[PDB]
């Protein structure tokens, strides 16, 4: 019931509720990215354009913008 | 949790599946989702463009949780004594989903390792307690012999 | 009002056109018409043989209107007070078709900039007004404390 424990328990046991329900045999995969919410806006402040950000690398280019 | 089976062969190898069983399905490029958000108890010093994304399904969730090393170190309130204004930091190491349970949280707190060991010593007493009625006969002897009793409590 | 797109490339660049779409046509020398007539609020001092004709289509109508500088300066009736025989001149600067609308006409009149700001201050009040019922408890305190209330209204 601590603010460091419970916020890091709901953010992780709630993932298990997303893993247990979704049938991974029926063509499903899920990627897990460790950011923090204050880091992510800084990472959009990092690049001059959203098409060169660090989250753009993991959403677009490592996935969708990739051969195969 | 392993069924005893035989070596496989050209003969047929029946194994009572005490289990029942499920099924599976498949698609094209799977509907891949990216769950993003704070999953550990700090802020990592590496920039975002170098850290990686890990793929989790039902079979490898116990290995993704172990290799994350979710180490939660915080100072919480001390309610083990008569002090209200006392605090007691903890040290937690999580490797499985059962490490959230109070059996493994209290096992990682050394102030609570002595209290479960206290309870395990009291559950061990209750079995042979009421079976032999000669225990209360020597409780009065320990009521009589007060000097030799206190010399053995320190041991 | 810009769709987020990627850099173009030898790979294919799908962009959800939330839009639907039209079509176009072409001819020889187009049927060119010359719309002649009073389009500003004065009489220009240059003779006719030196001034120019500007070509307007649907894409550049916002740029022809901006570079015309339609500045309409007139004296109109003052209906902001209890005076019937009062007048109030205005100053208008039109750069888009939305500048004919009363949102941008009243924004260019300084006597109406304080009345929309008055309304924006009253729309801001209505939200937190009926949610907390302790506001009327201090309206009676402002009914009691009349001296300190009027000292703060001038600020």
């Amino acid at each position: 019931h601590n603010s460091q424990f419970q916020a890091m328990e709901s953010a992780w046991r709630g993932l298990k509720l997303f893993v247990d329900r979704t049938d991974f045999r029926e063509n499903n995969k899920v990627e897990i990215l460790h950011v923090t919410k204050d880091e992510l806006l800084e990472d959009f402040e990092f690049a001059p354009e959203t098409a060169q950000s660090g989250l753009y690398k993991h959403v677009y280019s490592a996935g969708y913008g990739q051969f195969g | 949790s392993k069924e005893g089976s035989v070596a496989p062969k050209e003969r047929i190898n029946i194994k009572y599946i005490p289990a029942t069983g499920d099924a599976q399905a498949e698609v094209e490029l799977p509907l891949k989702t990216l769950v993003v958000g704070d999953f550990k108890g700090h802020a990592e010093q590496t920039p975002l463009e170098e850290r990686a994304t890990v793929t989790v399904d039902k079979n490898n969730f116990e290995a993704v949780m172990r290799e994350s090393e979710l180490k939660i170190t915080a100072t919480v309130k001390n309610k083990l004594t008569d002090d209200e204004n006392a605090e007691l930091p903890v040290e937690l190491n999580f490797k499985s989903l059962a490490d959230f349970a109070p059996d493994a949280v209290a096992s990682q707190v050394p102030e609570l390792k002595k209290l479960i060991e206290l309870r395990e010593a009291l559950v061990a007493l209750k079995g042979p307690l009421g079976n032999i009625p000669a225990f209360r006969e020597r409780l009065q002897s320990l009521l009589n012999s007060e000097e030799s009793r206190e010399k053995l409590l320190a041991e």
